[PDB]
RNA sequence: AUCGAGAGGU
């Protein structure tokens, strides 16, 4: 009656049956579209304009009020309207092919209203509005187009079966979770931020004048979701002042207000009240002693009105009357102070209570009673997914659209023109803004590009199925990528189960870019009202009636960072809340953290909290199953039975949700993990349980197995248990076999290199015209596989091959991380691949005249024709599929008319009227035209895409890698006869050097080879899942059972001499990957060619025939060598040699005519004394740039002593 | 702070972290450069007088 | 929604 | 003149000079060119 | 894609055994037993039947026609 | 100077700060660090490196394609006129051959586009840009160039395949290995530079 | 700049490695431009090898003008240098 | 792109199949260069030569795997020549292979008759 | 190599930094720049006196600079001048001006 | 302007006999030819190439010149 | 396993992972891997080694 | 072409 690992994997299988790997993106977007858009519309629902009566002296002057109310929003399915005006439903593949944004139009119900003031003599603002005119029904008005995330509930592919996906040219394996903007796929990278409504106390480092700072980043639940931030700074002890003063930094205040003054502005004038707010214990004298100096500092202000005046004088406005200053101070104190607590009248008591709480926390850290906060604790951070981000963007864009509508109202009213609702809205605002933000990633308005966030949207990575899965689950921390702050980059303890420990890029973004674990769930947010209602009805004492003195031992209750009140029995409250969540009466995303030392009960329901699921251990006092998992074997058998059953209703099967709603699985975030005790496996629970039942928990232990620490006797109750430790890994770390037998940076290196492995990325790559694609001819699934691969679908779309690898020193061509590849194996298709590239062109147009034509250009009329071949183009200016092209051969023929007024030296004969703008093939590439797609673009102009294919056979210089960070290039290829063989005639496909193994300590590579050999011999698949009881001893026994040396060695013979090698070789199958780094993609040589126009130096880039940079370090190396002429050649004769004539009198470049051999300096009237200077063109450019700043850099060739 | 304080040629120092400021100072003081260093000769494309 | 999506996909020729 | 294939039908469409790219049994606005008439030879190594 | 004609290492023709391999599997034969019945003794020749993934069938589902 | 403190920047019509003269002269990419103390150079190849146990310590194995691209401008004299004539006869496409002939007046004959390239008698004082051949001297380096020993002289061996092949014991001064490293090759274009590379910079001397 | 007398010369009497590289390069460059060769040729075609064999016989007609830091200089014949 | 054509492993392109030169450094020593040949011929030829008493030295090398050829250095006693010992070893190997062939064919015929 | 010149080739031994005087700027200039335009009404040629004055240098491979008559590969580019309405501070020199 | 450039050709004699290609460039002696297979690119003497005509025939080099001259 | 020169830090409150109790200074809690690469790391050891 | 952003390589 103990849970097994097979049962754990059945539970995980159910999880992934009901959960997609793109679930976070999809659910966030669904939340944004279904709910957040309506809330954003409502928050700015009404627009009102009051036309007062100007005193023009004409009888008939009456004030008017015009009102526009924005109603419900309607989102249709994505559609396209053509040039001819026909409107059709649009499908993702057509959008990808024709470069169309896959967006759905949005309509909003607007209603208009006009009212007349009852009397015009009333003071402004007191006019009574009588209903004059009103729209009987609303007008459904198109306001914009929202890009639709693929596979979301509003996509055309939602609820669509596999067969219909094929009919649409869609891969059933594709998970969606992205957008199509102008044909390109864009994924929104989750953005990490610090949580709002949390008080964080930070110790400022010396010699900063501030000792400690308590900061809260207050955000309204839905009212723009984050505006105000406050600080409470304690100032450092000074030799002049015997005490430290507490000053509150508030929005829109130029100075730090002493805390007592802001308390008085809140009505807590008496000192006793203030120190009861701050120091809840009268008997504690250190707190009051530290508060005394600020009371001393703030005695000059003893009343609320004087405190408000003090605040107002320090507002951003100077030279204002006292009444306005007091009004402004009260307005700031009400609205811009702690808006998450409240923003409405009569709530100064709660804000004062929370301010006292913040001061108490900061002084607890200043007394060194509690440690400061950890800025990097994962439970204090939130992930903004597509939902929240698109919500902020749409709020901004809808505000801009409403401003436009209001300006339209004002302009129409001024001119007495009739107001039309349809003409009022500039629908281009929302459409263009969303399109621009999703396309460029620059997050915000086009006009605030520098201040906007960047890189929020990235082109989806279609190199391998696993790389795409990884890209859909990527988080970015917007820390400075140049500043060297190792702490944010480090792997925190709280990352356990939330972020992948291994998968993180190497380089500047190491540790900042993170990847969600397999079972990590990111909350989308839920209402806090039901939870507050349950708290109120269960005995929550409101904060208005709370008196700390009466109940100092009672526990503060927070919800979303709002101190709602105080409870007297927080244990029972917490058990009741947890029970409710365990029935889903409360949302499963709700964090219920009881902090016993701090006497707090924090509830969280907001979005962005990363959670992970865990088993629940039965802890009920009267239960007969103390210390045993709630989930029985019966529940597992139910999962197996309902997995296959399809006759059952799809929504009424027993699966993952049935476990959560039944109280057998619980989602915990990092905040709640701090209050739980988690067993690492059911066997650990059991061992602890016998240890606690008096049994010795002792037995004969397989010496080959991992050694675990003995069960801790100090642990008597476990609250949870992990479903499987292997779930702490990401997409790519879950493809590594035996990752727990490797040195961790090798796991990171494999996680990075698995993205670049060649395979089949989508099944529909044939019908997709991608810019770049690399496809493996004969992909094979690994012989050694992890159980997590079933959910990553690596067996379905693998990205490598099982090569027979021998670890041997054979001819010395595999040294320094090179490999030797069998040439016969290459000839038979090993690691062969296809490279597809796509060239896009289209017809342009300006005004009413088309200035481009897809045609076969003719030498006799087209000016400036390229040097490539125009003979492979067909009559329609294009190139047919199946033809062979190379280098600069033209694949698309396009011409542009020239203005009739242009006269280019007569080179443009009377026949020459056009100019060639054709598209040549890349100079460094050649192949066969695979495909030529022809269509029309959004503007009804012709639009062509030419896909070329080119087979790449492995050769010397091509990167290959194992799944263990073992990367190399091919150094040499030997044929079948020349390679070492076994007594069966097995010849390895690859030979790798032994020296790669010891230093790197990639023992997982050797264990993989042995296990793959066993599985190839026996046919059973090899389980390489981490943290299993699969030992090398068991694999050795299995291998010996097949008539092989147990450790994987084989007697091999020399191919050259047939002699039996003195050493026995480690030979067996290992999964290798062809990497996107091919030598021919990189080989580059330049003799001469293009130069930059400005500097006249070799251009940059292999693709554009550019030179290589001779940098500062190379110059230093040649200096230390002493090779003066080498430097002169590299930096002058080979880059930008140039000649000028300087005047020997003034030292400035002269006017030189070499044709006439006449030189002149008008300034000096010099025509005889000149010098010839050889210098870099960049030097002459620098000198001219200086002369443009009135600096005269003068070159004198003779010592002017 | 230390390298640019040295009384070396103007071009040699402007090649290090204070380019326009150093050039402006040299212009303001009417400064003269001997072209006896490495950076100056390399910039002017002449055979460096060293090695 | 699934049925509507199926209807829209299958008749894309007729609805065009 | 030039014949293209309806990306849905695969039906041969004889588009002419400056005509909307559309399928006449399938309304599809994406079509493909046809395999060239040139000789295609590949060595089997 | 489709099963390779010959093995990568041994050069043995395996392209005429994929159908036989699948048929053997349908008859309640383990993959090891089926490979034994196919006379694939070298594990290099066995790995390619064992680890082959048939993407040709999935690529044939995107037929422009029905 | 558009980076003045306390002033509004002169923005672009595309919402970008203007490129002031100070910005052109300033920075790593400025004139004095991106165009004067460092440059893009002609007659340089780059590619992946593999190992060759059969190469001499001072030899660099160069791909045929790179050898065909890069050329050395050898001056025609009574001592080489015959071999230079043979190289001109071979043409730019047959290695070892030649690509250009530079006359006394400076005019540049392109042997590919000259209809009768092979039938051109050579005259003393001309130059022939002949393919770099086995035994030619080149500078070879890897980045970052942390010390003198990261740019060393090598003798060419033009050979098949697309990688730079070099002796194993030379990896250490370059800090190079064959897991994907790419290295650069610079071809000296004068007798003086050749003498310097051969007499100071060569691998055995290092 | 004042030329130092042959007897007063204080610099090293050996050819420096930099001097050797510069001398060989300069002589090879001059030979490539048809400078008369001052040594018997056994069929050598590379100007650098011709300059090397001229050096071995001390037949390079070149001087080294070694400059002292103050500006005074010493002229050393390639033949007399060791 | 820089691949060599595989037919270059079998085509001489005008090179001589066998080159024979006298090693001047040593007496009665010769170097035989065989183009488009590899360890198949060289190994057996050198082993057969070393079965011979008149052969003081017999070794072979393949200077580079990217060139298909091999060098064979043979030194004999003063009373014989390297060329004669090489030819005698080659003739002996031809005869040996001929018995291998004949006996294989006879045994194969016997075994097949046994099958029937 | 470059086109032949009778002026002897010399090494630069002195970079004398200074400030261009107003008279130096006026005299060393070849065209007074007054018009903000680059192109002209006719369009076939830039504006004479604008910001692409042919006397100010050639950037078209077609034509030869009027100032020197040389191709785009031998014309270094000449300097114009703008007569300011009233003097303005040189931002690079502001601190030195203040100190003086 | 050579008339051979752009003409489909097969290799008559040599190790690469029987391979199809298109003459990208042509010197007086040899033609630089773009083979259809393996992205290969070769230089082959004009005399070593059969030329493909409009009717599918293969003709010799001298036949090609005699056809191009147009004398009849 | 050593992070910033010290044993694995208490990133939770007085524990390194939610699998140990508070104030556990034992070798296993703070990042001592008694296993070898051959034998395999336990999940806690795997995480600590990943941190290093 | 220019500019900006991003993904990568050693």
């Amino acid at each position: 009656e103990t849970l097994t690992q097979e049962d754990c994997w059945t539970v995980i299988s159910s999880f992934f049956e009901e959960t997609s790997l793109a679930r976070q993106q999809l659910f966030s977007f669904d939340e944004f579209v279904q709910n957040t858009m309506q809330e954003i519309v409502d928050d700015d629902s009404t627009l009102t304009l009051d036309q007062y009566a100007q005193h023009t002296g004409a009888q008939g002057d009456v004030t008017r009020r015009y009102e526009i109310n924005f109603g419900q929003i309607y989102l249709s399915r994505p559609t396209m309207t053509e040039a001819d005006g026909s409107t059709t439903t649009m499908f993702p593949q057509e959008a990808r092919l024709r470069n169309l944004t896959y967006s759905s139009p949005l309509y909003v119900d607007m209603r208009k209203k006009v009212m007349v003031a009852a009397d015009s003599n009333v003071p402004i603002g007191e006019e009574e509005w009588l209903v004059e005119e009103e729209d009987e029904e609303p007008s459904k008005v198109f306001i914009g187009k929202i890009p639709i995330m693929l596979r979301s509930t509003f996509c055309i592919l939602n609820g669509v079966s596999d067969s219909e996906l094929y009919d649409l040219n869609e891969c059933p394996y594709d998970q969606g979770g992205y957008f199509i903007i102008n044909g390109s796929e864009k994924v929104i990278i989750a953005q990490e931020r610090s949580a709002a409504n949390i008080v964080q106390v930070f110790k400022k480092a010396a010699p900063s004048p501030i000792a400690y700072v308590a900061e809260i980043r207050s955000a309204l639940e839905r009212g723009s979701r984050l505006i105000s931030s406050m600080q409470i700074k304690l100032m450092a002890r000074n030799t002049e002042n015997s005490g430290q003063t507490i000053r509150a930094t508030l929005p829109y205040i130029r100075s730090d207000i002493p805390i007592v003054i802001v308390f008085r502005a809140l009505g807590v004038v008496p000192d006793r009240d203030i120190l009861e707010h701050i120091c809840y214990d009268p008997n504690d004298f250190q707190m009051l002693e530290m508060m005394k100096p600020c009371i001393e500092e703030a005695f000059v202000i003893q009343d609320k009105d004087i405190a408000l005046d003090y605040i107002g004088k320090r507002g951003s406005t100077t030279g204002v009357t006292r009444e306005k200053r007091l009004r402004y101070a009260h307005d700031i104190l009400q609205k811009e102070l702690l808006p998450h607590i409240t923003t409405m009248e009569g709530f100064e008591t709660r804000k004062a209570f929370f301010l006292g709480y913040m001061i108490h926390r900061m002084l607890l850290c200043a007394l060194e009673r509690r440690e400061p906060d950890d800025r990097d604790h994962f439970g204090k951070k939130r992930l903004d997914l597509a939902g929240p981000l698109l919500a902020s963007l749409f709020r901004m864009l809808f505000r801009k659209m409403t401003r436009d509508v209001y300006k339209y109202m004002q302009k129409c009213v001024e001119t007495n023109r009739e107001f039309n609702l349809t003409l009022a809205v500039k629908s281009n605002i929302i459409t263009n803004g969303l399109r621009y933000s999703l396309a460029t990633g620059n997050w915000g308005d086009q006009k605030r590009s520098m201040v906007n966030r960047v890189g929020v949207s990235q082109v989806l990575n279609r190199y391998t199925f696993a790389s795409t899965l990884s890209h859909l689950r990527r988080t970015n921390t917007p820390i400075g990528r140049d500043g060297k702050l190792a702490k944010p980059r480090q792997l925190h303890n709280t990352h356990w189960g939330m972020v992948c420990p291994a998968e993180t890029p190497e380089g500047q973004a190491c540790g900042l870019v993170k990847n969600l674990s397999l079972m990590s769930y990111v909350s989308v947010g839920s209402p806090s009202a039901p939870i507050i209602e349950f708290l109120e009805e269960w005995g929550l004492e409101t904060l208005e009636d709370y008196n700390p003195s009466a109940s100092p031992n009672a526990t503060k209750v927070f919800v979303n960072g709002v101190w709602l009140g105080v409870h007297r029995d927080p244990a029972h409250l917490t058990e009741t809340l947890r029970s409710l969540r365990r029935r889903l009466d409360i949302s499963a995303e709700v964090s219920i953290v009881r902090d016993i030392r701090e006497k707090e009960l924090r509830l969280f329901t907001d979005a962005g909290r990363i959670c992970r699921p865990l088993f629940i251990v039965d802890n009920n006092p009267n239960s007969e199953r103390r210390g045993e998992l709630c989930i029985r074997k019966e529940h597992i058998q139910q999962l197996i039975e309902d997995k296959d059953r399809y006759d059952i209703d799809p929504e009424q099967r027993f699966g993952w949700t049935a476990l959560v709603s039944s109280g057998l699985i619980e989602y915990l975030d990092a905040e709640e993990e701090e209050t739980v005790m988690i067993a690492m496996s059911p066997e650990d629970l059991e061992a602890s349980r016998q240890m606690q039942a008096g049994y010795e928990v002792k037995e004969e232990l397989d010496p080959a197995q991992r050694v675990k620490p003995a069960p801790n006797p100090h642990v008597h109750a476990w609250t949870h248990c992990e479903i499987h430790p292997a779930m702490i890994l990401g997409i790519l770390a879950s493809i590594i076999p035996f990752p727990d037998h490797n040195q961790s940076p090798r796991n990171t290196y494999q996680s990075a290199m698995g993205k670049q492995a060649m395979g089949v990325y989508l099944t529909n790559y044939q019908v997709r015209m991608d810019t770049m694609a690399n496809i493996l001819y004969y992909p094979q699934k690994p012989l050694a596989t992890t159980r997590s691969m079933e959910y990553l679908k690596f067996r379905e779309l693998p990205a490598g091959q099982n090569a027979i690898v021998a670890i041997l020193c054979y001819s010395g061509y595999n040294q320094e991380d090179s490999i030797i590849m069998n040439q016969a194996s290459i000839d038979r298709g090993l690691f062969r691949s296809i490279f597809y590239r796509t060239y896009t062109d289209q017809e342009k147009k300006i005004g009413m005249t088309v200035m481009e034509e897809f045609e076969r250009p003719v030498r006799s009329t087209t000016l400036r024709m390229k040097h490539g071949t125009y003979d492979k183009l067909e009559d329609d200016g294009l190139i047919a599929p199946g033809t062979r092209v190379s280098g600069e051969d033209i694949i698309i023929g396009k011409t542009a008319p020239i203005p009739l007024d242009h006269e280019e030296l007569g080179q443009r004969t009377q026949l020459h009227a056009k100019r060639d703008v054709s598209t040549p093939l890349r100079s460094t590439e050649s192949g066969i035209v695979d495909q030529v797609m022809v269509t029309t673009n959004q503007e009804g102009l012709k639009f062509v895409k030419v896909r070329m294919r080119s087979t790449r056979i492995p050769q010397i210089g091509d990167k290959f890698a194992s799944r263990h960070g073992q990367k190399g290039t091919i150094g040499m290829t030997y044929r079948h006869e020349d390679m070492p063989f076994s007594a069966q005639g097995i010849v390895p496909d690859i030979i790798i050097n032994p020296h790669a193994i010891p230093s790197r300590m990639t023992v997982a590579h050797l264990v993989e080879c042995q296990l793959s050999k066993v599985s190839a011999l026996s046919g059973f698949e090899g389980d390489a899942t981490p943290f299993t009881d699969v030992t090398v001893e068991a694999v050795s026994k299995l291998l010996r059972s097949h008539g092989f040396q147990s450790r994987g060695f084989e007697v091999m013979y020399h191919g050259h001499t047939g002699r039996k090698l003195v050493a026995q070789v480690f030979l067996g199958p290992t999964y290798y990957q062809r990497l996107k780094h091919l030598v021919d993609d990189k080989i580059h040589a330049r003799a001469r060619g293009p130069v930059q126009i400005l500097t006249r130096q070799p251009v940059e880039g292999r693709s554009r025939d550019g030179g290589l940079r001779f940098g500062e370090m190379e110059r230093d190396c040649q200096i230390s060598h002493g090779c003066s002429s080498v430097l002169r050649e590299r930096l002058f004769d080979c880059s930008d040699a140039y000649r000028v004539i300087v005047c020997d009198i003034c030292g400035l470049i002269a006017i030189a005519s070499y044709k006439k051999d006449s030189y002149e300096c008008r300034s000096c009237q010099n025509r005889t004394r000149f010098s010839q200077v050889y210098l870099p063109y960049a030097a002459k450019l620098l000198f001219q740039e200086l002369m443009s700043m009135n600096i005269a850099p003068r070159l004198f060739t003779k010592n002017h002593k | 702070h230390g390298i640019n304080r040295a009384e070396t040629g103007a071009l040699m120092r402007c090649s290090f972290e204070e380019t326009v400021e150093i050039l402006m100072d040299a212009a303001a003081s009417g400064e003269k450069d001997d072209c006896k260093g490495i950076s100056e000769n390399i910039m002017l494309g002449q055979l460096a007088p060293m090695g | 929604l699934g049925a509507t999506n199926r209807e829209l996909i299958n008749n894309r020729a007729a609805n065009r | 003149t030039m014949i293209y294939l309806c990306a849905d039908c695969g039906a041969r469409n004889t588009i002419q000079a400056k005509e909307v790219i559309r399928c006449r049994e399938c309304g599809h606005r994406v079509m493909y060119k046809m395999r060239t008439k040139r000789m295609v030879q590949f060595e089997a190594r | 894609m489709i099963i390779p004609i010959r093995c990568f290492s041994c050069g043995k023709v395996i392209g005429d055994k994929w159908d036989t391999y699948l048929t053997l599997l349908q008859e309640d034969n383990t993959e090891g037993e089926a490979l034994d019945k196919l006379g694939l003794q070298r594990y290099c020749c066995r790995r390619m039947i064992l680890t082959h993934v048939d993407l040709i069938e999935k690529l044939l589902c995107y037929n422009p026609l029905s | 100077d558009n980076e003045i403190a306390g002033q509004p920047q002169a923005l672009q019509k595309s919402g970008r700060p203007l490129k002031s003269i100070r910005a052109r002269l300033k920075g790593k990419e400025g004139r004095l660090r991106g165009n004067l103390m460092g440059k893009r150079v002609d007659f340089s190849a780059r590619t992946v490196i593999t190992g060759d146990p059969n190469l001499s310590l001072d030899e660099l194995g160069v791909p045929r394609s790179i050898a065909k691209t890069l050329t050395y401008p050898e001056t025609v004299t009574p001592y080489n006129i015959y071999q230079l004539q043979e190289l001109v006869r071979n043409g730019p496409d047959e290695h070892p051959g030649a690509k250009y002939i530079i006359r006394d007046t400076g005019e540049r004959i392109d042997l590919r586009y000259h209809k009768r390239a092979g039938d051109i008698p050579l005259r003393y004082g001309w130059r022939v840009e002949r393919h770099i051949r086995d035994g030619d001297v080149v500078i070879f380096n890897r980045q970052p160039s942390l010390h003198k020993m990261s740019m060393m002289g090598h003798r060419i061996r033009v050979m098949p395949y697309s990688t730079f092949r070099l002796n194993l014991s030379v990896t250490s001064p370059y800090n190079a290995d064959f897991d994907g490293d790419e290295m650069n090759m610079h071809v000296p274009q004068s007798e003086e530079t050749r003498a310097e590379i051969q007499e100071i910079t060569m691998v055995p001397k290092q | 700049g004042k030329a130092v007398a042959k007897e007063d010369r204080t610099t090293t009497p050996y050819m420096t490695k930099y001097e050797r590289a510069r001398i060989l390069g300069t002589r090879a460059l001059q030979i490539s431009m048809n400078a008369p060769v001052l040594v018997d040729l056994e069929g050598e075609t590379d100007p650098l090898q011709i300059a090397m064999k001229e050096l071995a016989q001390k037949k390079i007609p070149l001087l080294v003008r070694r400059y002292l830091p103050d500006g005074s200089y010493e002229d050393w014949s390639v033949a007399e240098l060791i | 792109m820089n691949q060599p054509e595989r037919y270059e492993l079998i085509e001489l392109m005008g090179l001589p199949k066998v080159t024979y030169e006298l090693d001047s450094k040593s007496p009665n020593a010769a170097v035989v260069t065989l183009e488009k040949e590899d360890h198949t011929l060289a190994n057996m030829l050198a082993n057969q030569l070393l079965s011979d008493e008149r052969v003081l030295f017999a070794g072979y090398k393949v200077p580079h795997p990217l060139n298909h050829n091999f060098i064979l250095r043979v030194q004999t006693v003063e009373d014989c020549s390297p060329k004669q010992v090489i030819v005698d070893a080659a003739k002996s190997l031809i005869t040996h292979l001929e018995e291998i062939k004949v006996n294989f064919m006879r045994e194969w015929e016997l075994k097949m008759i046994s099958v029937e | 190599q470059f086109s032949p010149s009778s002026v002897p080739l010399r090494r630069v031994e002195e970079v004398q930094f200074g400030i261009l005087s107003p008279e130096e700027i006026r005299s060393m200039s070849v065209a007074k720049i007054e018009f903000p335009e680059t192109m002209d009404e006719s369009g076939q040629r830039p504006r004479v006196g604008g910001l692409l004055d042919p006397r100010l240098g050639t950037i078209d491979r077609q034509f030869k600079c009027q100032t020197c008559g040389e191709t785009m590969a031998d014309c270094p580019g000449h300097f114009g001048h703008i007569e300011l309405a009233k003097p303005v501070f040189h931002i690079g020199f502001l601190s030195k001006i203040k100190k003086i | 302007r050579d008339k051979a450039i752009g003409a489909t050709v097969r290799i008559r004699r040599g190790p690469m006999k029987g391979l199809l290609g298109v003459i990208k460039d042509t010197t007086d002696a040899n033609a630089r030819v773009e083979l259809h297979t393996g992205n290969k690119m070769v230089t082959i003497p004009k005399e070593n190439l059969l030329y493909t005509t409009k009717t599918g025939e293969l003709i010799s080099y001298t036949e090609f010149i005699e056809r191009s001259r147009g004398i009849r | 396993q050593i992070v910033e020169g010290k044993r694995i830090p208490f990133g939770f409150k007085y524990r390194t992972l939610p699998h140990f109790p508070k104030d556990d200074d034992s070798p296993e809690s703070r990042g001592f891997i008694e296993n070898s690469y051959l034998r395999g790391l336990t999940p806690q050891e795997f995480f600590f080694h990943a941190m290093a």
